[PDB]
């Protein structure tokens, strides 16, 4: 096509769409799993706290949402024509939100396994999970900063 | 001490030797010794319904029903239930409880699948809720003969309306038989429910005949022994038809359990509200709502509840029931305890009852409580 | 061929019809072996709660549904004159609903063996196992809704 | 189909009412293999419509 413009150019705005939902849903769902396994193996003697103990289900499920938000920002951009400049910054988003996404549900995981079946017999560690699992969940909201600083340069005065 | 079944086909297994397909010429071939009377109150089955509308006469379970009615020991319980029964078989209370249960006589898969899980999880609830009270009329100062065989039918009655909710799941989310049959052929291995007499029911619409082993029959004979006896109907005021249905209705209620003050209304229905004056007295419905916790909460907590509660010891509940179990936690194992938090309030409730009676439980088992 | 439209593009599209149901079975099959080893283990015991515990099963099959309909969509886009673009797209679109669904099977399988052998022994337990089972169902849907919207721009204003 | 055929079996030889609903968990393991089969059909299908 064009030296600035060439064929193979949205290869990476496709590989970084995908790759962001791919990896945010692999953290999401190892949060979601760990968490699971803690949640089922405390609320057999305590059901009372079942509902209680529901949190970090939702905020390993807030990171795939931060997937998806980066995902269709960045699929309402691609086009045929586009330059390597574009397809570098989209392959760049993706691949920052998705790997910061990823530590952030190991990190969901694990600390809400942990404060699940600690939190079974000592009520006072309940609120002390809760602060463990927000500094674990502004990591994935790093990521999510970093790829829409990246996607609003992404289409600035390219020729 | 009340109930002793077996399964052995071979002690009888002249009576089901040769091809008798004939109801008619077997009273002949089931006295079979040297005892007339008595065989033929085996034989009162299905002698009523032997002639008059049936398919072929005798089907295979229809002889095991009559073989195994074994009336050669006691010849005293079995009577007084065919005496309470026919008698029972008069009044149109009767009747009009036996036409409730009867007539006359894309997103929209996620939808249909949604309907058919919620058939098979109430049904497989509601049948392990009748493994565990047929333990409970196992305990002292119950009976079995009544108690033990219309909820056997009932709990066979819930296992396939379950069985058909995710074999009807299955073939629905796999598209967009003969699995029913195989769970009917298993459900009847094993042992097989206690001989109650036949209900036969004669009125101007015709000559009808029950089962009392089906759980549609057995469903709406709990709702006739349910309301309390009125001021009439037992006086000897009224000698005119009354006296002999009433006290074969009250001594079948005695029977489960429950005092003529129990009443005992069911609620399923599809309006909002039930009534005024047939209401709960809010010393059972704090006790009922006790009895609910129970039952959900774990799979074996309402048989030792009520066998604290015979004793006169139902204060002592929060303490008899609590057991440990153990938790891998971040320290190590823990051995952390389940008891059943009933409150204070909800366990004076159940000492104003003094026991539980058996049809109480059995309401609170189908979802009527 | 022409720049635009190499020999070398019906490739890209053929490896993504085939890589959405083949990640998305892989997904299914685990859920569906996972559970339901945790079926037959505890359904000895309590063979009434046979087909009540028969729902992690149903969500596994769910993401292979999800698979077969990507597949199907893509595969009707193919084509011997297409551009580099549309492959890319389908590519793109097979691999996020591939491994959506393979993270959802995953957490899935886990879940739904450890809330069945909970709620053998724990009749409230149930609803919360159905609670986390809908939070691992809602990644292969967040795959889906990706592909999809991949999938309606392959072909708008393509030369 | 390979773990749940022997899961199933080893279940169902002490308890006679687990067979049906090892039946069911198969049939949703054939049904991949289905959905594999017909995605198989679309795409051959597909394989000689107007090439030049």
């Amino acid at each position: 096509m064009t030296e600035l413009c060439p064929v193979y150019a949205p290869f990476f705005g496709a590989i970084g769409c995908a790759s962001a939902i791919i990896f945010t849903s692999l953290g999401a769902a190892y949060g979601t799993a760990k968490s699971g396994v803690g949640i089922c193996a405390t609320c057999v003697l305590r059901p009372d706290l079942l509902f209680k103990n529901i949190v970090p289900v939702i905020m390993a499920g807030i990171i795939a949402i931060y997937g998806l938000v980066v995902s269709v920002l960045v699929c309402y951009s691609l086009g045929q024509k586009q330059a390597l400049y574009t397809g570098f910054i989209q392959l760049g988003a993706g691949l920052s939100v998705g790997l910061s996404g990823l530590a952030a549900g190991f990190a969901i995981g694990i600390v809400g396994d942990a404060g699940v079946r600690g939190s079974s017999q000592q009520p006072r560690l309940f609120v002390g999970m809760i602060l463990i699992l927000i500094f674990a969940e502004v990591l994935g909201l790093y990521g999510l900063i970093v790829a829409l600083l990246l996607n609003s340069r992404a289409t600035q005065d390219v020729v | 001490a009340s109930v002793s079944e077996g399964v052995l086909r071979k002690k009888y297994t002249k009576f089901f030797q040769e091809n008798i397909k004939t109801h008619l010429d077997l009273k002949q071939a089931l006295l079979k010794e040297e005892k007339p009377e008595t065989a033929l109150l085996a034989y009162s089955l299905v002698s009523p319904s032997g002639y008059r509308g049936e398919p072929l006469t005798e089907r295979k379970i229809l002889e095991v029903v009559s073989l195994l009615d074994e009336v050669k020991v006691d010849g005293d319980t079995y009577q007084q239930l065919k005496n309470t029964f026919d008698s029972i078989s008069k009044d149109p209370r009767m009747q009009v409880s036996l036409e409730n249960q009867y007539p006359g006589k894309g997103v929209g898969l996620l939808v249909a699948t949604g309907r058919e899980l919620h058939k098979a999880s109430v049904n497989g609830d509601a049948e392990a809720y009748h493994h565990q009270l047929e333990q409970i009329s196992q305990l002292p100062g119950r009976d079995q003969r009544l108690s033990m065989p219309m909820q056997q039918t009932l709990a066979i009655g819930h296992a396939m309306l379950s069985a058909e909710g995710a074999v009807g799941a299955t073939l629905g989310m796999a598209t967009g038989y003969g699995l029913n049959n195989e769970v009917q052929d298993q459900l009847k291995q094993g042992p097989m429910s206690g001989v109650l007499p036949r209900l036969e029911i004669s009125n101007v619409k015709g000559d009808f005949t029950f089962s009392m082993q089906e759980p549609a029959a057995v469903r709406a004979l709990m709702a006739y022994l349910g309301p309390k006896e009125d001021t009439s109907m037992s006086s000897p005021q009224a000698p005119k038809e009354a006296q002999e249905m009433e006290a074969a209705r009250l001594t079948l209620k005695q029977m489960l359990g429950s005092s003529p003050n129990e009443h005992l209304v069911p609620d399923v229905d599809s309006l909002l509200k039930l009534s005024d004056e047939d209401m709960p007295s809010q010393t059972e419905s704090t006790a009922n709502g006790a009895f609910k916790k129970l039952l959900s909460e774990d799979w074996d907590w309402l048989m030792p509840a009520v066998r604290a509660m015979d004793k006169g010891e139902a204060g002592k509940i929060n303490e008899k029931l609590t057991y440990k179990l153990p938790l891998d936690a971040a320290n190590g194992r823990v051995y952390l305890d389940k008891s059943p938090n009933l409150s204070d309030a909800q366990l004076d409730a159940l000492d104003k009852l003094g026991s539980p009676s058996q049809l109480r439980l059995m309401y609170l088992a189908e979802g009527w409580i």
